[PDB]
DNA sequence: TCGAGAATCCCGGTGCCGAGGCCGCTCAATTGGTCGTAGACAGCTCTAGCACCGCTTAAACGCACGTACGCGCTGTCCCCCGCGTTTTAACCGCCAAGGGGATTACTCCCTAGTCTCCAGGCACGTGTCAGATATATACATCCGA
DNA sequence: TCGGATGTATATATCTGACACGTGCCTGGAGACTAGGGAGTAATCCCCTTGGCGGTTAAAACGCGGGGGACAGCGCGTACGTGCGTTTAAGCGGTGCTAGAGCTGTCTACGACCAATTGAGCGGCCTCGGCACCGGGATTCTCGA
């Protein structure tokens, strides 16, 4: 008989591994694409510098991290443990973003 | 005996002319000479941020014109932007 | 012979003090030099924020029978615009209150 | 011109960010709703970002026109100038 | 007898205070507060009377926003009381603890 | 008469929380809540008042006066509007 | 004659420099004029707040065996102190990673 | 070609007094790069307003000072106001 | 409470590129005088903060009752996790072109600094009307039969 | 669905103190003039940004099976809301005193400014050891019988 973890095992190995690594989790060239399309509606023929764009990466990835640590709060408060779209707009409600 | 200064001759003279017929009392007078102050130091701040940046040593009406889109929010930062444009014609043209 | 003297706002058509707005520039340690269109824009943006205030404001007064405008009224029009709501998102005015407001659970069926 | 790229912010990329942030059991409406925070978020800074660059008279957007706006926002970022 | 049954009155109190604008803390027992806490940062102090009035006004407002907050918390969670777990999780994620 | 004083957050008497919480929008209150807000504003009170006896001793004054109190509460981004400024 | 020049960092026993805390006061716009002893003692304030920093990363590096400091280690130091972390408490850290942290609620029984 | 300043120097020997045997990569020699400039300006800021409000038109070690009460909290503002003190004591005594 | 399987830790050997040190050299800090004003100190005037007393009553406190809300337990079903298979586009290395950032010279116009002069804005004084308060309704809302 | 009880909106009459407006005056803004350096413009050099191509493999997308977590329903008990009778201290008006905030006049020492002079810190090379990577075995943690 084959070998199956049960549910919820791989999902907590995989905390432990990203919790303990410092390396971007979204790759590179479809995040330059994104930010190039915004920024058409502000000007046009626009260039960026090579360190700009990482600046603006870095920055994205660390404020979403910081959301899911306080979306993932609220759902124990109300006795569950999936998030759901409710538990992000409570998040945000109070932070004052809304 | 020192004395002081404020913006209440200023402020009594623009609600005459949107609401002809109404006052004011003095504890509202006081929260808009709040008011004023403070968007005034909002505003300079920024500018005097915005040359040391540049290497620059003045504050113009450019740099000006940059703090006020930088700071008001959508259609605000429109309407004032038009406002200050149309002051500074008027004074160079006399 | 000297010339009759004319105010620095009259000449911009402002109701804003042009002169004053200029010293207080350059005794506040923002650079070292001022240039002579800087204060001229500054006065017409702060004549126009005030203008909408007030307008908003006085529509308040009105509205619930007053002649004259009360801290209450100024607290009235900030929260309800959705604009200077954002403006002035950090700021406590005295003697102000709160919006009515009451969640729709917590109502009789 | 560019057109549709949220979409390239996959499903297993917003896993991975929930998973550095503890999370253990995540819905499948997650996803359609953290495209539209992270566009909103994007909108904000590059917005001021592009205004430094101008009153510069460039033609470029620099790592200290990006350091610069986050700062204005209450999001300093250290190591980039 | 004339009962109102629970939670009529305390709706018909939301209304009233929700129209007013008049301060909610008594003014002698809030003075003496103040002057018990100053006097471990230094000894022998006065205070100006609208010192004293500020301070008042910054605390009730503070005190009222947090309330708003944490009347969220306790309906995300299916209750319509508050409790003191609601407040804490309020304070955590505004970020003052 | 410098009598020292003691045991007065007690002040803050429960009808007076319920007043502050129905400003608020709430409708029922369990009973550990006043030890609890209690609590909180004591913090709230200890952090703006030091920072404004600061502002009083680099003036080598000995009053405490409205203009420190306005100082002190901007420095922690709660700006107040109505008493001067 | 004139004596051998020697530095204002030297006479106040710091390693930071003083002469160049000195210009950088007076072309910032912050007063018309900057007192002697101010750079002084700027000087020696931020020299001790780097020393307390790096204190504790080399504490952090060695202790997973390494002989350079990285920004993995800077982060370590600060956010498991309770001043510092209080210091830096809007302040983000490229390269920097997060604090290993599980909630108790889910742990396998 | 110009060429610019920066912290390293300063930060490199300081390290060798609390470490004398570990090194520093160049990433994190940034990140110090960074820190110093945030705290000064936070500082210099602080005191510049102080200067102000008392109507002075000089910025002495006193400002210094009460800036540091200010900003730093707890114990790191005691230790950072004695060595404060102690090095201007020195620099003056000779 | 035990075996089988899959994941993770530990260790030895190889190789490379970035941290650390060294050499010119030039520009910024240091030394030595001069001078004018910002700030320290003494003296004096009068505002306002503190302490006390008697009294009227609105608010706080304590007690009894009952209902509705919080919480624990059960059952069901469908959504989300773990895993194997095929498909797609990210990444790497290497060319090649030129758009634009960065530096240097030159010149002139805009801003600071003085001095005279006079009108705008502040402190004070005064009278009346907008708003606060008491009373007597008129009507809308809640609750049990 | 309806009548009784209670709370609240509305209209009338009366007072009172704060707002709005004169009046005198003084100091800050305006007019006219001079001198110097900050910034605008042209020219030039070279770096670093954009675009393209081909190969390799790691990640993304898809489908399927089933376990467990979310959610609805029910029963019970206790804690919190409502209301009444008694007790406490807040608010108010009015005296009285002195601590300290605020203003004014002298006078000196300290910070700006300028001109020589030289050494600290920056840019540009080299070079070797700390760390990255691969492969193989040991140990541990999960899952079912």
């Amino acid at each position: 008989k084959p070998h199956r973890y049960r549910p919820g095992t791989v999902a907590l190995r995989e905390i432990r591994r990203y919790q303990k690594s410092t390396e971007l989790l979204i790759r590179k060239l479809p995040f330059q694409r994104l930010v190039r399309e915004i920024a058409q509606d502000f000007k046009t023929d626009l260039r960026f510098q090579s360190s700009a764009v990482m600046a603006l990466q870095e920055a994205s990835e660390a404020y979403l991290v910081g959301l899911f640590e306080d979306t993932n709060l609220c759902a124990i408060h109300a006795k569950r443990v999936t998030i759901m779209p409710k538990d992000i707009q409570l998040a945000r409600r109070i932070r004052g973003e809304r | 005996r020192s004395r002081k200064e404020s913006y209440s001759v200023y402020v009594y003279k623009v609600l005459k002319q949107v609401h002809p017929d109404t006052g004011i009392s003095s504890k509202a007078m006081g929260i808009m000479n709040s008011f004023v102050n403070d968007i005034f130091e909002r505003i300079a701040g920024e500018a005097s941020r915005l040359a040391h940046y540049n290497k620059r040593s003045t504050i113009t009406s450019r740099e000006i014109q940059t703090a006020v889109r930088l700071l008001l929010p959508g259609e605000l930062a429109k309407h004032a932007v038009s406002e200050g444009t149309k002051a500074v014609t008027k004074y160079t043209s006399s | 012979a000297r010339a009759k003297a004319k105010t620095r706002s009259s000449r911009a058509g402002l109701q804003f003090p042009v002169g004053r707005v200029h010293r207080l520039l350059r005794k506040g340690n923002y650079a070292e030099r001022v240039g002579a269109g800087a204060p001229v824009y500054l006065a017409a943006v702060l004549e126009y924020l005030t203008a909408e205030i007030l307008e908003l404001a006085g529509n308040a007064a009105r509205d619930n029978k007053k002649t004259r405008i009360i801290p209450r009224h100024l607290q009235l029009a900030i929260r309800n615009d959705e604009e200077l709501n954002k403006l002035l998102g950090k700021v406590t005015i005295a003697q102000g209150g709160v919006l009515p407001n009451i969640q729709a659970v917590l109502l009789p069926k | 011109v560019l057109r549709d790229n949220i979409q390239g912010i996959t499903k297993p990329a917003i896993r991975r960010l929930a998973r550095r942030g503890g999370v253990k059991r995540i819905s499948g409406l997650i996803y359609e709703e953290t495209r539209g925070v992270l566009k909103v978020f994007l909108e904000n800074v590059i917005r001021d970002a592009v205004t430094y660059t101008e009153h510069a008279k460039r033609k470029t957007v620099t790592a200290m026109d990006v350091v610069y706006a986050l700062k204005r926002q209450g999001r300093t970022l250290y190591g980039f100038g």
